[PDB]
């Protein structure tokens, strides 16, 4: 397709997760209950990657992604997945363009340099042909989302929220929703976004998920409201132990410490009485 | 679109679609009385709309009337082994009706073609488009158009003086497979009536159990279904139609 | 197109029996019918199919045979059976000049 | 379901002449009408078909000198430029159910058809 290169060379930052990336693990409705529950989950202050000047390299997709976008113009446009990339194997697509969302499950062969070129946009490069299709669908502000993929199934969680920071994640709390499941069966090992001359001042975060117990609050309509992290420290141990937000003084006991072995040993006697097979 | 459309293709060329993301409806196809042969191997058309299926192959093409029989599993003939070859256990069927209004004229519909001659039988469900001349002789044909030099097709007569078995016949076949992947493609079941303030044995989307299904203003639930208690009880739920 | 029918006569007795093959020059699938003509009298059809027996003819007809070669065999013929048999089958209406009839065969019995 | 038919006639070759088959006791636009003649003791022969709808065919050996026609009730076929090898007997034949062609289960009384001078 088109390469562009006019790209200044920076190691990637880092930030702080604080207490972001909590959804809504199941489709029940409980009020009033704190409930706890094991999920792929984003751990709490954990290290989150920062990338920007456009920066868009593949990273892997293990288990899961929390991906936001802090932006005020919307440079950023979709989705690229699969494993290959090469039509040799099976790979989503997702656009979020002025029309309207377009998702496909279509054998693609993308250019080393997915993109797209923009008012009005003019430039289309994404990939270069599209045969074997199976599926087809069409449907100071943050956009975050979380990806999975299990049972064959692709689920996608979103929510929106205004914040008047610049260049901060803000440090609070909101609840994630469900958005659609795919009824596809992929094994996606890795993504790759997409963006559309014109540069645009755009910066995206992306967080891994990894199996963690949590404790989340649901008030009286049914909303998250707060969650605690059933690792992050002694003190939050205990508040899973009591299944409760507030600790009275006193002493608890919450788990069992034991050592693990570190090496294996094989002992058997002196080998003699070797047959002599000459 | 499938079953009676405008233009069907030949039997060398049989049209393929695939049929995926689609709540099937058999039953509509049972009661049709205008399928002159409707039988199926494996599973019995009776419960169809119960069974689900990842994915659902239709494939239509127009062959001789007395031709039907031929496509079937386990069966030899000239147009199984050169234009249509079916698995030995295939899943699904064929349906058949006469279409002598259409498909035949007066004239002599040669718009239709089918295959006589190949080097070797083809394998179940394979299409075969090449033209090229069969040889049966000992210098190379080249292409060229003579003796010993046989052409692999041929056309109809299809004419409405011709017998039942000359008539033209419409043939679409429905295949099944399950793979590891969910299923998509089967019956919409069917739904009763809400009956409340009585003690009932509810289903709601697998949700089985009795109780009063009383009238309660909970709560929002934008997207939930369900509603628990601090146990594993299903306290509240929410109505699909 | 072309229907060829052989022995063109033949005889047995009573307590006998015989075979009469007809044979076509194309594929005609299993599109063949008989025929039996008493002299003076019009013809009565006897199998069509090549393999399914008549409305009211007996049991002793048997008729097989498919694809261009057929045959039709009588079983313990009777002073009955003496007449004209002819072979009748399609011929497409492209490929063929739509329906030809054999030649025919003449049996007596003694 | 009888089927009778007439019109036989010494004529001169060259003159044309009608035989009229009649139906009866069932509906002639559900079955196919056909015609077959045979020679003084000598084998059946295939004149032409009529169908239900109304579509004809004929024979080759004709040449296409005869011509079918339908109506109501009478099935006739007219020639022309008759010769002296014409002398035969002429036969209608009816059908045995809706489809299932050239079966000829129902057969006429026959009529002959003679050419001299
Ligand atoms: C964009 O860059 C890619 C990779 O740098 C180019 O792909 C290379 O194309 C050359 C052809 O001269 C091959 O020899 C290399 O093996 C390719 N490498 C890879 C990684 O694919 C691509 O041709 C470039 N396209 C444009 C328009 O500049
Ligand atoms: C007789 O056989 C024995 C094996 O049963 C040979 O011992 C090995 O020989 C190979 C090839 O010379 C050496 O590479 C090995 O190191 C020998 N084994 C050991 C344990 O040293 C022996 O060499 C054979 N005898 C002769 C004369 O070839
Ligand atoms: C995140 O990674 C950076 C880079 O290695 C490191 O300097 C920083 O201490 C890490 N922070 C946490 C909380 O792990
Ligand atoms: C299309 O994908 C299917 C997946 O099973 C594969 O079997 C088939 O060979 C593919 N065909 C082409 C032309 O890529
Ligand atoms: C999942 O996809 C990967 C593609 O890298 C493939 O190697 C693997 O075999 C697939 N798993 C199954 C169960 O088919
Ligand atoms: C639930 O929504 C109602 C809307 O009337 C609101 O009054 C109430 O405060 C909400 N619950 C909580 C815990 O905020
Ligand atoms: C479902 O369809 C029925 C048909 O009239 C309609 O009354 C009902 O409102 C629909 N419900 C939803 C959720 O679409």
């Amino acid at each position: 397709c088109v390469n562009l290169t006019t790209r200044t060379q920076l190691p990637p930052a880092y930030t702080n997760s604080f207490t972001r990336g909590v959804y809504y693990p199941d489709k029940v409705f409980r009020s009033s209950v704190l409930h706890s529950t094991q999920d792929l989950f984003l751990p709490f202050f954990s290290n989150v990657t920062w990338f920007h000047r456009f920066d868009n390299p593949v990273l892997p997709f293990n288990d899961g992604v929390y991906f936001a976008s802090t932006e005020k113009s919307n440079i950023i446009r979709g989705w690229i997945f699969g494993t290959t990339l090469d039509s040799k194997t099976q790979s989503l697509l997702i656009v979020n363009n002025a029309t309207n969302v377009v998702i496909k499950v279509c054998e693609f062969q993308f250019c080393n340099d997915p993109f797209l070129g923009v008012w009005m946009e003019s430039e289309f490069r994404v990939y270069s042909s599209a045969n074997n299709c199976t599926f087809e669908y069409v449907s100071k502000n943050l956009r975050e989302f979380v990806f999975k993929n299990i049972d064959g199934y692709f689920k996608i969680y979103s929510k929106h929220t205004p914040i008047n920071l610049v260049r901060d994640l803000p440090q609070g709390f909101s609840a994630l929703e469900p958005l659609v499941d795919l009824p596809i069966g992929i094994n996606i090992t890795r993504f790759q976004t997409l963006l559309a001359w014109t540069a645009g001042a755009a910066a995206y975060y992306v967080g891994y998920l990894q199996p963690r117990t949590f404790l989340l609050k649901y008030n009286e309509n049914g909303t998250i409201t707060d969650a605690v992290d059933c690792a992050l420290d002694p003190l939050s141990e205990t508040k899973c132990t009591l299944k409760s937000f507030t600790v009275e003084k006193g002493i608890y006991q919450t788990s069992n410490f034991r050592v693990q072995p570190t090496e294996s040993i094989v002992r058997f006697p002196n080998i003699t009485n070797l047959c002599p097979f000459g | 679109e499938v079953f009676n459309a405008t233009r069907f293709a030949s039997v060398y060329a049989w049209n393929r679609k695939r049929i995926s993301n689609c709540v099937a409806d058999y039953s509509v196809l049972y009661n049709s009385a205008s399928f002159s042969t409707f039988k199926c191997y494996g599973v019995s058309p009776t419960k169809l709309n119960d069974l689900c299926f990842t994915n659902v192959y239709a494939d239509s093409f127009v062959i001789r009337g007395d031709e039907v029989r031929q496509i079937a599993p386990g069966q030899t003939g000239k147009i199984a082994d050169y234009n249509y070859k079916l698995p030995d256990d295939f899943t699904g069927c064929v349906i058949a009706w006469n279409s002598n209004n259409l498909d035949s004229k007066v004239g002599g519909n040669y718009n239709y073609l089918y295959r006589l001659f190949r080097k070797s039988n083809l394998k179940p469900f394979e299409r075969d488009i090449s033209t090229e001349i069969y040889q049966a002789g000992s210098t190379p044909c080249n292409g060229v158009e003579g003796f010993n030099c046989y052409f692999p097709l041929q056309s109809y007569g299809f004419q409405p003086t011709n017998g039942v078995g000359y008539q033209p016949y419409r043939v679409v076949v429905l295949s099944f497979e399950l793979l590891h992947a969910p299923a998509t493609v089967c019956g919409p079941k069917k739904s009763t009536n809400l009956v409340k303030n009585k003690c009932v044995n509810f289903n709601f989307n697998g949700l089985t159990g009795t109780g009063v299904l009383t009238e309660s203003n909970k709560k929002f639930l934008p997207f939930q279904q369900f509603g628990r208690d601090i146990a594993d009880t299903t306290d509240a739920v929410r109505d699909p139609q | 197109q072309v229907l060829t029918q052989t022995p063109s006569s033949v005889s047995a007795a009573v307590g006998g029996t015989v075979t009469i093959n007809c044979q076509a020059s194309e594929d005609i699938y299993d599109n063949l019918v008989w025929y039996q003509q008493k002299p003076g009298q019009p013809p009565k059809l006897l199998i069509y199919d090549a393999s399914t027996l008549a409305f009211g003819v007996s049991s002793r007809f048997r008729g097989s045979g498919s694809g261009t070669h057929f045959t039709l065999t009588m079983r313990d013929v009777q002073c009955d059976d003496a007449a004209t048999y002819y072979c009748q089958g399609e011929f497409s209406c492209s490929s063929g000049d739509c329906t030809a009839f054999g030649g025919g065969t003449e049996v007596v019995v003694k | 379901q009888s089927v009778e038919e007439s019109g036989g006639r010494l004529v001169t070759p060259g003159t044309p002449l009608t035989l009229t088959c009649t139906v009866s006791g069932f509906s002639l636009s559900r079955y196919a009408m056909s015609w077959v003649r045979q020679a003084p003791g000598k084998g059946l022969e295939w004149i032409g078909i009529i169908v239900d709808s109304g579509h004809t065919a004929y024979a080759s050996w004709a040449k296409g000198r005869f011509t079918i026609s339908r109506t109501s009730t009478t099935v006739d076929l007219k020639m022309t430029s008759l010769t002296t090898e014409d002398t035969a007997t002429y036969f209608c034949a009816r059908e045995t159910g809706g489809g299932a062609f050239y079966v000829f289960e129902f057969w006429g009384p026959g009529t002959v058809v003679t050419v001299s001078s």
